[PDB]
């Protein structure tokens, strides 16, 4: 009876961005994964390595949570092994990956009708990910053959870009929150179990 | 770190720059469009006034990228869109002259007074009894007096407006590098830089008139029919053989013969079509209407509609309460968002103009894939062609029994169809000549073959030969006859309605060759085909991505229009034409002058 903070992370007011998605280790706790039924059809629910149907009765080292928020169609990019801005700039999943991946559709509560600008994304940059990697620093991209100062003017560019959302946007461009569940065995020798 | 790298990243941000002040402006457009109010109009125009700044900022800065160092193809289209929308030329107080002069021109056509005959008292207006009165009057003075009146009210002091107008306009075309104004118009059909597909300015006039001088016949054997019965009709008015007056053919200027119609009719015995009485009977709604719609356009093998559009749409007048202007339109504002401004009032006719929208809808949510610069159909008259082929192949006798509202007892007759060729040829045929004698007027005047001092002669002169239409009465340099349209008032192209109707026919014979049918192709339909979907649905996807031509092959397999579709169409009616004709003198003869 010392229960995993599942609820914590899947209700929670805010999720912040892409770009820098929050990490969270948690252990030495009971494990129910009951909460994940207390919520809204999910929009897509794919599990690599693990099943659903077994689950509980595994046994595991670490595991982690990750939350953040994307749209609409940019959830098909997060997958073991698949091609796209999200995928090879902003959030990175290597190839041999286990686990699962939950994402539901939330346009009732981070969208309003002003505009909401407070998530950002990067589409600018280059040296594609490594997996499992956050870049956070922002500089003025360079373009061309010209040095660039701190401000952008021509020729130069600054990264990052706000999404925007309303209530009365078409599906595919409605606000979306996932979370993602990696964890591993640690196949070398582990202390724990 | 090369050039189209540089390009391909600002195009990248521009696009997601640009969708967002883009959306904001069409929403605060349609809450104007749909609550009239100061403050929805004060949102509009500051909406409008930002979007037209941040165009403008980053067209200038877009002078960089030279087209001749662009390699990719694709790329040239969106840069070349973005400049020909961006370039802001020529100096101040004469750019904001002639913003004030267009603005003016306007205002003055929007309030036009007729008043009363021979007497100053309360005045009329075009869209109150004034066009009404000329829709269904009988009275050939009262017709006389109107016709003249509206001229005589507006045009002579449009005449040096318009001078001052062209003038400025061929200042901009100069500096636009094109040859003229004309030009640049006519640029608009052009393809270059691909082989076997390849466009000029040029071929377009030789095409246009190549067409036009093989459709004749059969405008003149209408017009020869059409002379015959309204001087069977109105009496001791018009000359037995010769150019046909005016003030008869309907409507304020005579584009349109349809309200000629119950005065020419072969065989008024049988009763029409017409099924606005089994709505009524069963009583139909709105909501019923639109999702009939929504069946067809999903049995032929495209998607249905969004709950977004059903929410959000506008269907039904809201009352005295909340005051909207009910025309229809077929808004995209854009990030997956369609809905659309009408005002149904249950009949035949709105059933007709549902199919007809929803037709520029699905075409919206086709294109939707390709790049913001390249989402507009590719050429002007293809995303009316795509509107107009549902309306020719939703109003069959057939697809009416199908879906039950005509009797199930009803049995067609040459006769009904010698009458519903008629009534749809009186609108169809009849505009073409018009809308190639009002382009190649105005092409001509802004090239300046034609003086100053002979337009009024000489455009009447052309009226007389063209469209055998004579002036009733005297006209001089005062006068602006051609200023009276509304497409001409306010700077609009004109030859996409010529387009329209070849376009629509090609396409129609196509679908219905894809989808086996047999018989006249005038009674043919595509409700229960899956191959003629897919023929349509490949072209619709591409937009701009392809040269027109292209398109037009992909869809029926020719390279260019041609009318054999349309005299297809129209061959029973130039039959039973020529047979009923064989009394009667075909032509006209401008020597003749009820004028004089
Ligand atoms: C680059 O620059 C060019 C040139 O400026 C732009 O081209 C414009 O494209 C738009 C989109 O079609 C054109 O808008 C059209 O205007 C027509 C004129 O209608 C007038 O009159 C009616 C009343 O009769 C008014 O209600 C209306 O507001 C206009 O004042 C309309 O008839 C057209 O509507 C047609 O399509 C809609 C689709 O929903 C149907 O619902 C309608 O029934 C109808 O079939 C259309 O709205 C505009 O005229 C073009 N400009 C010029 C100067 O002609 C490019 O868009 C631009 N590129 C960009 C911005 O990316
Ligand atoms: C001119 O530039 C455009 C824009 O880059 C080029 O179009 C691009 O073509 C590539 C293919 O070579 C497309 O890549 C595709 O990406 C998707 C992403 O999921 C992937 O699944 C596909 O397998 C493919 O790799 C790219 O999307 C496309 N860009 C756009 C905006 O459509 C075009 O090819 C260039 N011209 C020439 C002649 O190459
Ligand atoms: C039509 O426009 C008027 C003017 O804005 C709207 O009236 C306002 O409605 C909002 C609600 O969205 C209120 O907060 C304002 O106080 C209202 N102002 C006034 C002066 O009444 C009206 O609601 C609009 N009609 C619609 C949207 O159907
Ligand atoms: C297209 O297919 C539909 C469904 O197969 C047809 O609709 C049926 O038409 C028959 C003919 O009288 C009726 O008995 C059925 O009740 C109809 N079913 C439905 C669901 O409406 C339609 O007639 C076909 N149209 C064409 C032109 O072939
Ligand atoms: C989320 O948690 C808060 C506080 O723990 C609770 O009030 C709220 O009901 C929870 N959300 C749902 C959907 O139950
Ligand atoms: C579209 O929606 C209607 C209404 O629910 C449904 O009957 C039809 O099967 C749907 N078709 C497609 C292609 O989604
Ligand atoms: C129309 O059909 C009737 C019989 O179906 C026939 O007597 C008549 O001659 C036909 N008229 C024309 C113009 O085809």
């Amino acid at each position: 009876t010392n229960l995993c903070p599942f609820h914590e992370v899947f209700n929670a007011t805010t999720f912040a961005s892409v770009y820098a998605w929050n990490r969270k280790r948690i252990s030495n706790c009971v494990a129910d994964y009951s909460v994940i039924y207390n919520f809204a059809p999910f929009f897509a629910f794919k599990c690599y390595g693990v099943s659903p149907t077994k689950l509980n009765d595994l046994c595991f080292t670490n595991v982690y949570a990750d939350s953040f928020v994307i749209r609409g169609n940019e959830v098909s990019q997060i997958a073991p092994g698949q091609t796209g801005n999200i995928a090879d700039y902003n959030y990175k999943l290597p190839d041999d990956f286990t686990g699962c991946v939950i994402a539901w559709n939330s346009n009732k509560l981070d969208s309003k009708p002003s505009g909401n600008y407070n998530y950002l994304y990067r589409l600018l940059r280059k040296s594609k990910l490594k997996p499992f990697e956050r870049d956070i620093s922002t500089e003025i991209y360079q373009a061309g053959n010209k040095p660039c100062n701190g401000v952008a003017g021509p020729n130069c560019y600054s990264p990052l870009q706000s999404y925007g959302f309303r209530p009365t946007y078409g599906v595919g461009h409605q606000p979306y929150r996932v979370v993602v569940l990696s964890f591993e065995l640690l196949h070398a020798p582990a202390t724990v179990c | 770190s090369t050039i189209e790298e540089q390009a391909k990243t600002f195009l990248d941000k521009f696009n997601h720059e640009a969708e967002d002040l883009f959306y904001q402006s069409s929403l605060a457009s349609w809450n104007y469009n749909t609550n009239i109010t100061e403050e929805n109009v004060q949102n509009m125009n500051n909406a409008g006034d930002k979007w037209s700044a941040f165009l403008k900022e980053q067209s200038t800065l877009a002078q960089m990228y030279p087209l001749q160092e662009i390699q990719n193809l694709t790329v040239k289209l969106q840069l070349q869109a973005l400049q020909q929308n961006g370039s802001s030329v020529l100096s101040e107080d004469k750019s904001k002259r002639l913003n004030t002069i267009l603005n003016t021109m306007s205002t003055i056509y929007s309030t036009g007074k007729v008043c009363n005959p021979d007497n100053p008292q309360e005045c009329l207006l075009l869209e109150p009894g004034l066009n009404e009165i000329m829709a269904n009057s009988l009275d050939y003075n009262e017709r006389l007096w109107a016709w003249e009146s509206w001229r005589s009210e507006v045009g002579k002091q449009l005449r040096p407006l318009y001078e001052e107008y062209v003038v400025l306009k061929n200042e901009m075309a100069r500096a636009n590098h094109y040859e003229d104004y004309g030009d640049y118009w006519r640029g608009d059909y052009e393809v270059n830089g691909v082989d076997g597909y390849d466009y000029s300015r040029g071929q377009l006039i030789e095409d246009v008139e190549h067409t036009f001088e093989e459709i004749k016949p059969l405008y003149e054997h209408l017009h020869a029919y059409v002379r015959a019965k309204l001087m069977n009709a109105y009496p001791s008015y018009i000359s037995p053989i010769g150019c046909l007056p005016a003030h008869l053919l309907g409507d304020m200027w005579g584009r349109f013969w349809t309200n000629l119609y119950s005065l020419t009719v072969p065989f008024g015995q049988k009763p029409n079509i017409d099924v606005t009485d089994a709505m009524v009977d069963q009583a139909w709604d709105a909501q019923r209407i639109f999702k009939e719609a929504e069946k067809f356009f999903v049995s032929v093998g495209l998607p249905n509609m969004t709950q977004g559009f059903w929410e959000n749409s506008m269907l039904t007048d809201p009352g005295n309460v909340q005051k909207a202007v009910c025309h229809p339109t077929a808004w995209d504002l854009g990030k997956g968002d369609f809905r659309i401004l009408m005002c149904t009032k249950v009949t035949m006719d709105d059933f007709l103009t549902a199919h007809h929208e929803m037709g520029h809808i699905q075409y919206d949510m086709a294109y939707a894939a390709q790049p913001f610069l390249l989402r507009n159909g590719a050429n002007e008259g293809f995303h009316e062609a795509v509107g107009e082929i549902m309306s020719l192949s939703a109003a069959t006798p057939k697809h009416l029994k199908s879906i039950g509202l005509l009797s199930p007892d009803f049995q067609e007759d040459n006769e009904t169809e010698i009458n519903f060729l008629l009534k749809q040829a009186l609108t169809i045929v009849g505009t073409l000549p018009f809308t190639y004698m009002l382009e190649k007027w105005r092409w001509m005047v802004f090239k300046g073959e034609i003086p100053k001092d002979q337009w009024m002669k000489k455009w009447w002169e052309m009226k007389r030969e063209i469209v055998g239409v004579v002036e009733p009465v005297p006209h001089d340099e005062t006068y602006c006859d051609p200023a009276s349209l509304f497409h001409v008032s306010n700077d609009y192209s004109f030859i996409r309605y010529y387009t329209r109707t070849l376009y629509q026919f090609q396409f129609q014979e196509a679908l219905c060759q894809a989808a086996k049918h047999e018989g006249p192709l005038h009674k043919c339909d595509i409700s229960n085909s899956t191959e003629a979907g897919q023929k349509l649905f490949n072209m619709l996807r591409l937009g701009k991505s392809e040269p027109w031509t292209l398109a037009l092959e992909n869809v029926v397999g020719a390279k260019n229009m041609n009318v054999r579709p349309l005299l297809n169409y129209f061959e029973p009616l130039f039959t039973w034409l020529k047979d009923q004709n064989k009394n009667s003198f075909v032509g006209w003869s401008t020597d003749w002058s009820p004028y004089a």
